[PDB]
DNA sequence: AAAAA
RNA sequence: GGACCUGGCGGUGCUUCAUAUCCCUCUAGAGGAGCCUGUUCUGUAAUCGAUAAACCCCGAUCAACCUCACCACCUCUUGCUCAGCCUAUAUACCGCCAUCUUCAGCAAACCCUGAUGAAGGCUACAAAGUAAGCGCAAGUACCCACGUAAAGACGUUAGGUCAAGGUGUAGCCCAUGAGGUGGCAAGAAAUGGGCUACAUUUUCUACCCCAGAAACGAUAGCCCUUAUGAAACUUAAGGGUCGAAGGUGGAUUUAG
């Protein structure tokens, strides 16, 4: 389509944790669980907001449902009203 | 994430500019200080509406004036 | 002795299939996990209710038909759909599975506030990897 | 059962197909390759196992071979051999006794008339679909060896030599580090190490004096103990380069000792550019061309630490 | 009662489309996918599972609805929704020059019919002061005014917003803030020369 | 509409209904258990509140109340308590949500509803007139329409359209004989809204187009000009007068097509780009072209019927189930014996692998097609889908497909008609018989097995009946050109037992067998 | 306290006792035994005891060409069934 | 159908919080405050505790929703210890995998 | 609010649209058990009678 | 201590 | 009673091994001091189970108030779920597990030898074992091919848990069930584990170890304050003067 992005990959997070395994005195014998939970972010630049739009909607048509979704969208903007040499 | 929930259609000077609820009370005080510490405390909160932030003010006003002998006797005026 | 979900060998008559024939140490490794969406991943609420949902449509899945389910469950929570892949024997009508399965559609999704779509898998007969 | 192997056959031809025509390539150049990359590509399975991974290859491959039956109508074997069990394997002991008895016979007649390593028991039984144990397996590799000690011709070699695998590569020599020149740069070399969670990097200047500069400013302010001076000495006196190198380096992360072991480990690697074979050699033997992988292991629940476990009493 | 139907692996034919196949992503069912493909941790002497009754077929998500055909058309038929980029904003040195104001949104997601997320109320502010109409004293008072909010780096005005629940209005409170900023910054008031 | 798995595909039409009635069913039946229980139902927990995820309420809300309490029990042995509420508290019944609420549940009832509410109400008068007519006309009933129009016209006010509509259908309806009585009237209804300075509506005059054609055979004329009227007026026009003319003129155009080509044109015209929704019955008009075409054996009528159909606005095509059905064959009969065998093959992939099974002149006119231009390869599949969707013509289409082999010689590759016809045998013997035995012996010595073809002639040898003197004397030559007559004896021996005309001829071939080989 | 309704053979495994350690010692008397019988047998999908007339599963679904109505059994006929049962 | 009759109270009580919540609110809000006289935080904290009880957050017992078990429950997916292993081992947790460094 | 799932759980199992099999085992012991000669008292007597 | 048209 | 087979045992014999195991031996700990948390006991109306290798900051990752399955006082009988018990039984179970077990066999179906007895089937320069599955290996993950983690059966302990959660038997359902207030959590004496110290290798000013000085530290107890709570009686911390006993622990033990 015409957006030239990259591909980088943060670092990962696993949360480990230690509970108990049976129900009365067996504390000697534990069993802990894990929580993978890489991280795959872009870096869309150059893009409109018809095309960002058009992007985010192809995007969500074909999200699977095993990972998530963080939009972080950063608009552009001139100067406002007052700021210039506004009196009150 | 503001499909639905829109605050009732609400701006920003209703929700930071609250100088306009306080009429029944007075400038220089304890209970000014304690009403504009109110005032800070539901600016800062992202969580309830204007409505109830008036509601909150107006129940704190009428515990005020039913319990008037105290602050008579609190060596100071209520207004 | 540790024994978890797995299945105990006696003899050798006992077909059992790919679900019931593994370890949970081996879920991420020779298996995996029926449910997926991301409420388990840190940083997400959510969570609880959704496993409260996941428990209870096991249980009236389980309870509506009558071994009519060769395994378990595979359900997937995409935003806002429930996608049931169930499997079904080949002993009955075919009248009467859609009619279940348009029951249970109209059911969840007037239970659940979420549009379902069911997908069956006709069996000839019960699921078998090993006579374990 | 051969109807059902030339059933996945078919399959598997007729699945190439459609894959091919899917892929807006050519059925006849869509090799095995590309049919396993596109098989990972259009099925994303998430597990640790490479044997439950999305596996269609070749029929054979996947499914056993089946042993074909030995007697036809009649009932008669087909090998001389075949009342014992083991056919193939002693098949191939009477051959190669055969052999040995017609080398020692071209032996007596001349007398007269004047890398690689062996096999297996698991790769033998792969090959020869037939399962045997040890003692035999020892029996034909001394057999084997035996043959070897004695003359063969090139017949008998290549004979030999088909029972006879490879082995890998040996060679373990150290990198030469290329001298790069950036704006005017001679005697300039980059390189890494780490050691217990220390990242370090080490530039080699040979036109200086005596010193090392760690993050700017000088390496007594920054190690103050003896031990780190030492550490940092021992790879200049090991090479007999004291006080001829001015080196920088820049470490972040990690104990005194963890970051002097990563900066003396990347000096010893940045050292590999101005000098010869032999030397970094002598180093490798002698504890410096290598890595040191003592990291902490994890603690093991219901104990004390790692190793250390609870008063555990008796009575 | 009893019945038997063949399955669509041998009626459909080669020259055939495949995204009309499988148009939305399904959960892989084996009947009009020709691939026999087999997935699973076998035994030592025996064949693991096909196609058919396969729980790992099932859990894992099948991608075969984007085939690049049809990747292709689904890019050329959005063409008509898209702006070009104009020439003017391609360096990052002119799109500072020209737009110095950057405002960020937080966007998430969440598993279920849930929609409200309360993290997606931050709306950061990040404006550079390097363009701006700034002297001396005012810049030193707008500069005392902050205190920690501005970095003496990249120059760039970090402030947070985020006393609503929605997002424009914690635009406009910032907007306002930030004009109130410049006004002060032209005042002076009584105790100022006793600095 | 259903699901993709292999073993719940529908193979024919009565699969697909049953399988359609089934959900409703269980909708239905997931509406009443939700209403039943409306407590159970309310817990809300998505967040942008779909307004089809809350039941409907039929309890009334309102009790010290009159009129809205008569509304809220009407609308939301309810129209009756409703009745009754509203008589009892003095409550008028207004025009809306009430009369047709109460013609659509109660009709002698509801029209002595409207009576007493007229009698002791009196408020609008065109709108009660139009609701007794209404009501009138699907109970039969042509003084108290005149009255109503009669009260309409003199109340001061503009008459409804549906009023005269239902006039015109009441009048129009039993008509015996009547050629310029419904010019007449249609010449009167003209006047009467040029009067009241109002223009015809497309409902009047689809529903006079109708009554018109559902008198007389050669009644065309006076639908076709109440189409153009219709046309005419600034909008489109309704489907169902061209249907209704379309049928009307195919009745009595044997001869000619002029008149059922004319309603296509006027039915294309007036719906044949966008499927406007305008009227009740769009598919008719279609489905009544598609069958002309198929009839006349036309090319340019059915292409547009298939570009209107689905290909631009899926609305016009299929009406129901048995109308799609029938326009599905007629659409294979007309493609596999207008065209070649490309355009059958087509039309089969598109229509019969698609939509359903086929009947049985639909499949009889594709074997036919199929066996003149060479493809006898697939019958066993649609011998099996005739049987699915009709158990009384899979004797009669196992036998046609039968007959394509069981007269021509043994080649080299055609075993898939030997194939066929075992298959076709097998069906008719595994159903609930002496023609299609002795079709099934013949194709089965017209093949090339010989154990095959003596099981066949065992078979059919006690049905009661031997084989033809073609089949016979064929076996008494293999059994000569196998030093064995004792299959000639057996075909002798059957043939004079059962009472057959070869009896001298077959005894002497059997001799001259048992004499010479 | 709710969701513990696990599976009918948990349930009947739990019930009749029988992979016990008094079973390989002779702990318990042979006369002292708890057979088990199968509970769903003779029930038809959408079987209950008020009688509602299910289309898709009960009575057939197409009469003659027609759909049946959604009705209720009375009280004689589910004193029938009862007594059948 | 339910059996216990703890869970039943912290469910009750859990509903008189949410229902008694502003009037809590402001009594903790006029509690603590070094400004205003005493008598006001006097007559605050008697009104406060001639309030009936089953009816405050500090009664709240973090519980299982499906075994109601007082003490060792998770506060993320609302269970106890065991029921979590169970459902772990079943295979209905995405991501939450046996622990093999 | 779990008292609505189990009220809905009752009407299914009532209504013949959940097989509840735990429920059915309770009933097949209690019946048995009021079979055997040991069943629930009246109201209103036990300790007095 | 024998086997739900 | 005589004879044969298996298991356990022999302070029963020969040979080879134990890599933290046995010392000749190395390092760090308990048993000697104080506090806290578990057992039992003391008067009381004040809970239950565990109570030897395989159990103790045990069920509890919370006993101030619900969290008290304990008691006393005031009441109720659709008594609150078309029911139920937090009453008694693991010596009825499912389910979650423990040392043996830091391993190498358990082992569906046949053949041979004990004249066809309980039983046994080993010898590769070979005198009767091939054999579905389970167990190790084979495998996943961390820094690979080391190592670690994770797995590790058939059975023993009528082993722990009917008080993770459901269920079997006896009794009640005008009660052992339920609604409100208070108390049981204080020490005559026996006891496991954890934490703090036993000097010049210690501590203070600042400093993340080039200085200067003092020949080591607080349990508990008194008062006040801070954050939360409806109430501070012990739980968190800090401030103010005072502050036990201890100049390295014997029989008896653990880990590396
Ligand atoms: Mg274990
Ligand atoms: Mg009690
Ligand atoms: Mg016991
Ligand atoms: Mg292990
Ligand atoms: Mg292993
Ligand atoms: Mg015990």
């Amino acid at each position: 389509l015409g957006i030239s992005i990259k591909v980088h990959e943060p670092p990962r997070k696993i949360e480990r944790f230690t509970l108990l395994q049976s129900v009365h005195i067996y504390k000697k014998h534990r069993v802990q669980y894990e929580m993978r939970t890489l991280y795959r972010c872009l870096e869309l630049e150059h893009l409109t907001g018809s095309t960002a739009d058009v992007y985010l909607e192809y995007i969500q048509r074909n999200l699977p449902e095993g990972v998530a979704m963080e939009v972080t969208k950063t608009q552009l903007e001139q100067l406002p009203e007052h700021i210039k040499e506004p009196i009150w | 994430n503001e499909a639905g929930f829109d605050d009732d259609g609400s701006e920003f000077h209703e929700h930071i500019f609250l100088e306009k609820h306080l009429e029944s009370f007075p400038k220089q005080g304890p209970i000014r200080h304690f009403m504009e510490l109110v005032t800070c405390g539901l600016s800062k909160n992202p969580y309830l509406s204007v409505k109830q932030k008036v509601e909150h003010i107006e129940w704190f006003r009428n515990y005020f004036n039913e319990k008037k002998d105290i602050l008579k006797e609190s060596n100071i005026q209520f207004n | 002795k540790n024994r978890a979900a797995r299945v105990r060998v006696s003899k050798g008559d006992k077909p059992v299939t790919y679900e019931e024939a593994h370890a949970p140490h081996y879920i991420a490794h020779r298996k995996g996990w029926l449910s997926l969406h991301t409420g388990n991943l840190d940083g997400e609420d959510h969570a609880a209710e959704r496993t409260v949902e996941d428990v209870f449509l096991r249980k009236f899945m389980w309870g509506t038909f009558p071994g009519c389910l060769a395994d378990q469950l595979v359900l997937k929570r995409r935003g806002n759909q429930l996608e049931i892949c169930a499997v079904v024997l080949r002993q009955l009508s075919p009248h009467k599975y859609y009619f279940l399965v348009g029951y249970s559609e109209t059911l969840l999704s007037y239970f659940y506030k979420c549009p379902v779509r069911l997908h069956l898998q006709t069996v000839p007969s019960k699921v078998v990897y090993k006579y374990l | 059962t051969e109807d059902f192997i030339k059933k996945q056959i078919e399959e598997f031809n007729i699945g190439k197909r459609h894959l091919a025509n899917m892929m807006g390539e050519d059925p006849e150049t869509f090799t095995q390759e590309d049919i396993d990359r596109a098989i990972a590509y259009l099925f994303p399975s998430g597990l640790f196992e490479k044997r439950a991974r999305p596996v269609m290859k070749h029929p054979e491959q996947i499914f056993p071979r089946q042993r074909a039956i030995q007697w036809g109508e009649d009932g008669r074997p087909f090998h001389y051999l075949f009342y014992t069990g083991k056919q193939s394997y002693y098949s191939l002991m009477h051959d190669v006794y055969g052999m040995l008895l017609n080398l020692e016979k071209h032996q007596s007649h001349l007398q007269a008339k004047s890398g690689s390593r062996w096999l297996i028991k698991e790769e033998l039984e792969e090959m020869l679909v037939e399962k045997l144990s040890d003692l035999d397996y020892m029996q034909f590799i001394r057999l084997l060896e035996k043959l070897l000690t004695s003359q063969c011709g090139a017949a008998e070699e290549e004979f030999v030599q088909r029972f006879r695998r490879s082995v890998t590569l040996e060679s373990k020599k150290q990198l030469i580090e290329p001298v790069q020149y950036d704006e005017q740069g001679m005697a300039f070399s980059k390189s890494e190490g780490k050691r217990k969670t220390a990242k370090a990097e080490a530039i080699v200047y040979k036109h200086g004096s005596g010193r090392i500069k760690v993050n700017g400013i000088d390496y007594q302010l920054y190690f103050p103990i003896t031990q780190d001076r030492e550490q940092l000495m021992f790879p200049f006196h090991f090479v007999d380069r004291l006080g001829k190198h001015d080196v920088t380096c820049t470490v972040s992360g990690g104990g005194r000792s963890a970051q002097a072991g990563a900066i003396r480990l990347a000096m010893a690697k940045a050292l590999c550019s101005f000098v010869t074979e032999d030397e970094v050699e002598w180093m490798r033997q002698a504890g410096l061309l290598t890595t040191d992988p003592r990291v902490r292991e994890r603690k093991k629940p219901g104990q004390e630490g790692a190793r250390r476990k609870f008063t555990w009493k008796k009575r | 009662r009893r019945k038997a139907l063949p399955p669509r692996t041998e009626k459909m034919a080669v020259d055939q489309d495949w995204p009309s196949v499988y148009p939305v992503a399904a959960p892989f069912k084996p009947s009009a996918v020709p691939l026999p493909v087999r997935m699973g941790y076998p035994v030592k002497k025996g064949v693991p599972m096909a196609k058919e009754g396969n729980l790992e077929l099932l859990k894992i998500p099948n991608f075969l609805h984007l085939t690049p055909v049809a990747i292709k058309k689904h890019c050329e038929a959005l063409k008509d929704f898209c702006t070009e980029w104009p020439a003017a904003l391609d360096s990052d040195e002119k799109c500072e020059k020209h737009f110095p104001i950057e405002i960020d949104s937080t966007d998430y997601v969440s598993s279920g019919p849930s929609v409200r997320n309360p993290r997606a109320r931050v709306v950061v502010l990040r404006v550079k002061l390097s363009s701006l109409n700034l002297d001396d004293h005012a810049k030193k008072k707008l500069i005392k005014l902050v205190g920690e909010r501005y970095c003496k780096t990249t120059d760039v005005l970090t402030i947070k917003t985020d006393r609503c629940p929605l997002r424009r209005q914690n635009y406009d409170y910032a907007v306002y803030l930030l004009t109130v900023l410049y006004h002060e910054s032209w005042n002076t008031e009584e105790w100022e020369k006793s600095k | 509409v259903f699901q993709d798995d292999p073993y719940l595909m529908p193979a024919s039409s009565l699969e697909s209904r049953s399988f359609l009635l089934a959900k409703k069913s269980g909708e239905n039946v997931a509406k009443f258990i939700i209403n039943s229980y409306p407590k159970y139902f309310q817990k809300d927990i998505a967040e942008p509140h779909i307004p089809c995820l809350m039941p409907e309420y039929f309890e009334p809300q309102i009790k010290d109340i009159s009129e809205a309490a008569l509304k809220e029990r009407i609308e939301l042995e309810p129209s009756t308590d409703y009745h009754f509420q509203q008589t009892g508290q003095s409550e008028a019944l207004e025009e809306e949500n009430d009369e047709t609420s109460r013609r659509k549940a109660g009709t002698w009832r509801a029209k002595n509803n409207a009576e007493r509410i007229f009698s002791l109400m009196p408020e609008k008068n065109e709108h009660s007139y139009c609701t007794m007519i209404r009501g009138m006309v699907k109970h039969r009933a042509y003084e108290q329409a005149l009255n109503l129009y009669t009260e309409l016209l003199n109340n001061r006010l503009h008459a409804d359209v549906y009023t005269f509509n239902a006039l015109i259908e009441a009048t129009v309806c039993a008509i015996n004989e009547k050629f310029e009585e419904k010019w007449s009237k249609i010449l009167e209804l003209l006047r009467h809204m040029v009067a009241q300075k109002v223009k015809p509506n497309l409902q009047t005059f689809n529903t006079i187009l109708k009554c018109l054609r559902r008198f007389h055979v050669f009644a065309r004329s006076p639908a076709l000009q109440v189409l153009r009227e219709m046309k005419a007026i600034g909008i489109e026009p309704s489907l169902a007068t061209y249907h209704h003319i379309i049928r009307l003129f195919d009745q009595p155009g044997d001869p000619l097509k002029r008149s059922s080509f004319i309603i296509y044109d006027i039915m294309n015209e007036l719906m044949g780009k966008r499927f406007s929704p305008k009227d009740p019955d769009d598919d008719k008009f279609f489905q009544s072209a598609m069958s002309i075409c198929s009839s006349l054996r036309d090319l340019e009528l059915a292409y547009q019927v298939h570009g209107l159909l689905k290909t631009g606005d899926n609305w016009k095509f299929i009406g129901p189930d048995q109308h799609r059905n029938f326009y599905y064959s007629k659409f294979f009969d007309l493609i596999c014996l207008m065209e070649q065998i490309d355009v059958t093959l087509k039309w089969y992939e598109d229509l019969i692998p698609s939509a359903y099974f086929p009947h049985s002149q639909t499949m009889i006119h594709l074997l036919q097609a199929l066996d003149v231009a060479n493809r006898l390869e697939v019958i066993p599949k649609i011998w099996k889908d005739s049987k699915e969707y009709g158990h009384t013509f899979r004797s009669d289409l196992r036998e046609e497909i039968l007959m394509l082999m069981a007269r021509d010689k043994h080649p080299p590759e055609l075993q898939v008609a030997f194939a066929d016809c075992a298959a076709d045998i097998k069906s008719a013997y595994e159903s609930q018989p002496a023609t299609s035995l002795n079709c099934i012996a013949i194709l089965f010595l017209r093949a090339g097995r010989t154990q095959e073809a003596w099981k066949m002639l065992g078979l059919f040898r006690k049905h009661n009946k031997i084989p033809r003197s073609e089949l016979l004397n064929e076996l008494m030559d293999s059994a000569k050109v196998s030093n064995s007559p004792s299959q000639a004896i057996e075909v002798v021996e059957l043939a004079s037992a059962f009472s057959l005309p070869i009896c001298e001829g077959l005894t002497q071939r059997v001799m001259s067998d048992f004499a010479i080989n | 306290s709710f969701f513990t309704k696990l599976t009918a053979d948990e349930l009947w495994k739990g019930a009749l006792a029988e992979t016990g350690a008094g079973a390989k010692k002779g702990r318990g008397k042979r006369t002292k035994k708890k057979k088990r019988k199968d509970l769903n047998r003779g029930q038809i999908i959408g079987e209950g005891r008020y009688g509602f007339l299910w289309p898709g599963l009960n009575v057939p679904l197409m009469k003659n060409g027609a759909v049946q109505t959604i009705a209720q059994r009375s009280k004689e006929e589910q004193e029938k069934v009862e007594a059948d049962m | 159908h339910y059996v216990d009759w703890r869970m039943w109270r912290d469910v009750k009580r859990r509903k008189m919080a949410y229902e008694y919540a502003d009037e809590r609110l402001r009594i903790n809000s006029l509690r603590k405050n070094t400004i205003l006289p005493k008598i006001l935080q006097d007559v605050a904290d008697e009104e406060i505790a001639a309030l009936p009880r089953d009816s405050c957050p500090v009664r709240i017992r973090n519980r299982c929703v499906m075994t109601s078990r007082p003490r060792g429950v998770k506060r993320r997916w609302r269970l106890s210890r065991i029921v979590f292993r169970h459902l772990a081992d079943h295979g209905q947790l995405s991501g939450i995998q046996r622990a093999t460094w | 609010n779990h008292h609505t799932y189990a009220e809905l759980m009752q009407t299914l199992r009532f209504l013949g649209l959940y097989r509840d099999e735990h429920q059915d085992f309770m009933d097949e012991q209690k019946r048995l058990k009021k079979l055997r000669g040991k069943e629930k008292p009246k109201k209103g007597e036990g300790k007095r009678a």
